[PDB]
C-alpha cells in the first residue's frame, strides 16, 4: 500500500560553482533500494543512479550517491545552470513511490528587464479581438511588477501575466503580461503603456505604443 | 541507442476509455520488466502499473487496479495501457519506461499526454507580435486553444537561442500562451523570422511569420 | 560402426565455458536452477522466479535448438568415422587413408567449431543473467549482517547428494581402461612385424586414439567431480560464520552453485562417456578377432 519517500526541500538555493547535496527520507527501512533521477525542464526523466550509489554508465561521476535504511542522499559537484529537478524512488516493495523532487534555485548578479510592447495583430483585430503583449525578459532578482496604463491611466482589470522558471543558460527570470479587450474598447484610445518595476532601478522601465 | 516511443496522447470524457502503446527498439523488448509511469503537469511522479517478461503478471497501484490494464506484445515490441472508466485525476502525461531487474526504471519514453476533460477541443490562434537597438524582440500570441499543450518553435529550430516561451494561462476553458525571441536587428527583417506552432490535439499547425507593421 | 557421436565438446576460445551435446548443453543450466532453491528462502528476490521460469528456459531451448543446427555437420563427422573405423567399408572407396583421416579432422574441427560458433548468444545470455543475479542479490537489505543459514543449509543438501553417485566406481573403471588401453597400444606397435597388411591395423589404431580423446574426457570430468566434492566439503569442515556482508553472502551463493552445476555436468558427461568407451571397446576387438584370423 504505502511507502513514503520526502524530499522535504523543494527548492534548494546555490551557485554555479557549487557542490550541493539533495535528501530523501524514506518512511521505513528500504536497504539499498533508492534511485535517483533528473528531470530537466520539458523533459522525460533520466536515470542517474541505482542501488543509493551505483552510476549508470554514460551518467557524469559529477553526481554521486549516498545512504542506506531511510535517510539518501544525492550529491551533484559542479552545478550548471541547465541543472533543475531531481526524483528519489524506492523499488524495494510495491507499489513504487517518488520523491515529491528538488530543483535548483541558482543565485546570480542582478540583471535588468528588457521591456518590449506589442500593439494587437491585424489578424485579432479582425477576430476581434485586442490584445497588448509586454515580454519582461532576462531579468534578476526574480520578483518584478508590472503596470498597464492605458492613456496615462492605470488599467488592472483583464490582465494577464506569465512567469518562467529560471533560465537553464544565464538563471534569469521571464515574465509575460497580456492587456485583452474588446477591438471597440481598444481603437477608444490612443497610448498604451507597459511600466516595469524591479530592485535594479528606482526608476520603472516604461515601453509606451501609440496608435498613428 | 534504445528508444521508447509511445502513442499519440489525446483528450478523453469522464467514463470513455484510451489504449496507449509504446514501441520499443534498441533492445531484446523479452528480456526486460516494463511499466508506466504518469506525472500530472509540475507535480510528482507516480507508478501506474508494470509487466513481466511474458506478460503473465502484471502489477499495478491498487488505486487503478480495477480500470487499468497493461499488456505486452513480444512479437511485435510493444507495450500497452488500456484504461476505463477514466476521471479527471487519471488527466497526466504517461511515460513508457523500461523496468530494471531490481525495480528501477533505465529507459523513458518521451510521454504522451491524456486530457480527462468534458471540454471541446479547440485549434490555437496565432498572432504575430512585431513592433510599431543592435537586438530586436519580437514575440508570437497563441490564443484560445484546448487541451494543452502546444509546441512552439522559431524557424523549425533554427532559432534555438534567443526563445522564451511562457506557460499558459487558463480562461474559460481555452488557454493562451506566448513565446519571445530576440534576434540581430541586422536579421530581421533582411531574413524572415517565422513562428512554428503545433498542436497535437487538433492535429493543426500553424506557421505565422513576422513581417515588419 | 559407431552409432553416437555425443562425447564431443567444445570450449570457448578463452576457455571459461563448455558446450556439450547433452541438455543442459551448459553448466551454468544447472547453477540457474540451483539459484532457483537459493530465491526460495530470500522473498526480496523473487523475481528470480520469473527469471527462470522464461528467461533460463529460452535459454535452454535456443541452446538446444542452436545444437541441431550442427546436426548435419555432426553426421558428416560420423559417417567419416565409419570409414575408417571399419576396413570392408574403407575398402569401399579407394582414398589414401591418410586423406581420409585429413578429412575426419577437417569435418570434426568444423563440427566442433559449429558448436561453439551458434551458441554465441547464448553464452551471451548467461553472462548476462549471471550479471542480473547479482543485482537482484543487491536488493537483499542485510549490508553486513546477512545470514550464512541458507548457505550452510544448502551445503548439508549437496553432501548427500554427493553420496549417491558412485565416484569409486567411475575410478576403478577408468583406471582399468586406461591401464589396459594403453597396453593394446604398445601391443599393436610390438606385433605390427608380423603383419602384412596395415589397412585393419590402420583402423585399430584409429579407433585407439579416438579412445584416448574420451578418455582424456573423462578424467577431466572425473578431475573436476572430485574437486566440487572436495571444496564443499572442506567449506563443510571449515569456520562457519553465521553472519557476513552482502557482497561475501553473493560470493557463497555462487561458490556452491557453481562446484554443484559442475557437479551435476560431470555426473551427465560420465555416464555417457562410460557407454562411448566400452563400445569403443567392442570394435576395437572385433578388429583385433579379424586381425589375427588374418595372421595365418
Amino acid at each position: 500500500g504505502d511507502i513514503v519517500m520526502t524530499q522535504s526541500q523543494k527548492f534548494m538555493s546555490t551557485s554555479v560553482g557549487d557542490r550541493v547535496s539533495v535528501t530523501c527520507k524514506a518512511s521505513q527501512n528500504v536497504g539499498t533500494n533508492v534511485a535517483w533521477y533528473q528531470q530537466k525542464p520539458g523533459q522525460s526523466p533520466k536515470a542517474l543512479i541505482y542501488s543509493a550509489s551505483y552510476r549508470y554508465s554514460g551518467v557524469p561521476d559529477r553526481f554521486t550517491g549516498s545512504g542506506s535504511g531511510t535517510d539518501f542522499t544525492l550529491t551533484i559537484n559542479n552545478v550548471q545552470s541547465e541543472d533543475l529537478a531531481y526524483f528519489c524512488q524506492q523499488y524495494n516493495s510495491y507499489p513504487y513511490t517518488f520523491g515529491g523532487g528538488t530543483k535548483l534555485e541558482i543565485k546570480r548578479a542582478d540583471a535588468a528587464p528588457t521591456v518590449s510592447i506589442f500593439p494587437p495583430s491585424s489578424e485579432q483585430l479582425t477576430s476581434g479581438g485586442a490584445s497588448v503583449v509586454c515580454f519582461l525578459n532576462n531579468f534578476y532578482p526574480k520578483d518584478i511588477n508590472v503596470k498597464w496604463k492605458i492613456d496615462g491611466s492605470e488599467r488592472q482589470n483583464g490582465v494577464l501575466n506569465s512567469w518562467t522558471d529560471q533560465d537553464s543558460k544565464d538563471s534569469t527570470y521571464s515574465m509575460s503580461s497580456t492587456l485583452t479587450l474588446t477591438k471597440d474598447e481598444y481603437e477608444r484610445h490612443n497610448s498604451y503603456t507597459c511600466e516595469a518595476t524591479h530592485k535594479t532601478s528606482t526608476s520603472p522601465i516604461v515601453k509606451s505604443f501609440n496608435r498613428n | 541507442e534504445v528508444k521508447l516511443v509511445e502513442s499519440e496522447g489525446g483528450l478523453v470524457q469522464p467514463g470513455s476509455s484510451m489504449k496507449f502503446s509504446c514501441t520499443a527498439s534498441g533492445f531484446t523488448f523479452s528480456d526486460y520488466y516494463m511499466a508506466w509511469v504518469r506525472q500530472v503537469p509540475g507535480k510528482g511522479l507516480e507508478w501506474v502499473a508494470n509487466i513481466n517478461y511474458d506478460g503473465s503478471t502484471p502489477d499495478y497501484l491498487d488505486s487503478l487496479k480495477s480500470r487499468f490494464i497493461i499488456s505486452r506484445d513480444n512479437a511485435k515490441n510493444i507495450l500497452y495501457l488500456q484504461m476505463s472508466s477514466l476521471k479527471s485525476e487519471d488527466t497526466a502525461t504517461y511515460y513508457c519506461a523500461r523496468e530494471t531487474v531490481v525495480g528501477s526504471f533505465d529507459y523513458w519514453g518521451q510521454g504522451t499526454t491524456l486530457t480527462v476533460s468534458s471540454a471541446k477541443t479547440t485549434a490555437p490562434s496565432v498572432y504575430p507580435l512585431a513592433p510599431v537597438g543592435s537586438s530586436v524582440t519580437l514575440g508570437c500570441l497563441v490564443k484560445g486553444y484546448f487541451p494543452e499543450p502546444v509546441t512552439l518553435t522559431w524557424n523549425s529550430g533554427s532559432l534555438s537561442s534567443g526563445v522564451h516561451t511562457f506557460p499558459a494561462v487558463l480562461q474559460s476553458d481555452l488557454y493562451t500562451l506566448s513565446s519571445s525571441v530576440t534576434v540581430t536587428s541586422s536579421t530581421w527583417p533582411s531574413q524572415s523570422i517565422t513562428c512554428n506552432v503545433a498542436h497535437p490535439a487538433s492535429s493543426t499547425k500553424v506557421d505565422k511569420k513576422i513581417e515588419p507593421r | 560402426t559407431t552409432d553416437n557421436i555425443d562425447y564431443f565438446d567444445i570450449s570457448d576460445e578463452s576457455n571459461y565455458y563448455l558446450i556439450s551435446q547433452l541438455r543442459p548443453h551448459f553448466s551454468n543450466i544447472y547453477f540457474f536452477d540451483e539459484f532457483k532453491r537459493y530465491a526460495s528462502y530470500h522473498t526480496e528476490i523473487k523475481r528470480y522466479e520469473d527469471i527462470h521460469k522464461t528467461k533460463v528456459n529460452s535459454l535452454l531451448n535456443e541452446a538446444s535448438r542452436a545444437i541441431g543446427i550442427c546436426n548435419r555437420a555432426k553426421n558428416t563427422v560420423k559417417g567419416l568415422i565409419n570409414i575408417l573405423e571399419n576396413p570392408q567399408k574403407f575398402k569401399t572407396q579407394r582414398e589414401s587413408y591418410d586423406v581420409k583421416l585429413r578429412q575426419y579432422e577437417e569435418k570434426k574441427e568444423a563440427f566442433r567449431g559449429c558448436l561453439l560458433n551458434k551458441n554465441r548468444k547464448n553464452l551471451d545470455q548467461i553472462k548476462k543473467i549471471n550479471n542480473e543475479i547479482r543485482d537482484l542479490l543487491e536488493k537483499l537489505k542485510c549490508s553486513q549482517d546477512c545470514q550464512t543459514n541458507v548457505y550452510f543449509d544448502m551445503i548439508k543438501i549437496y553432501l548427500v547428494d554427493f553420496k549417491k553417485m558412485p565416484y569409486e566406481n567411475y575410478d576403478t573403471f577408468i583406471k582399468q581402461y586406461k591401464n589396459s588401453y594403453l597396453s593394446g597400444v604398445d601391443m599393436i606397435r610390438k606385433i605390427e612385424k608380423q603383419i602384412d597388411n596395415p589397412v585393419t591395423i590402420n583402423a585399430i589404431k584409429f579407433t585407439q586414439k579416438e579412445m584416448g580423446y574420451i578418455i582424456d574426457r573423462f578424467e577431466y570430468h572425473l578431475q573436476k567431480v572430485k574437486h566440487s566434492i572436495d571444496q564443499v566439503t572442506a567449506l563443510s569442515d571449515g569456520v562457519k560464520p553465521k553472519q557476513v556482508t552482502k557482497n561475501r553472502l553473493k560470493e557463497y551463493y555462487f561458490n556452491i552453485g557453481n562446484y554443484y552445476s559442475i557437479f551435476k555436468f560431470g555426473k551427465d558427461s560420465l555416464n555417457m562417456l562410460n557407454k562411448a568407451l566400452i563400445h569403443k571397446e567392442k570394435i576395437v576387438h572385433n578388429l583385433l578377432g579379424e586381425l589375427f584370423g588374418h595372421l595365418e
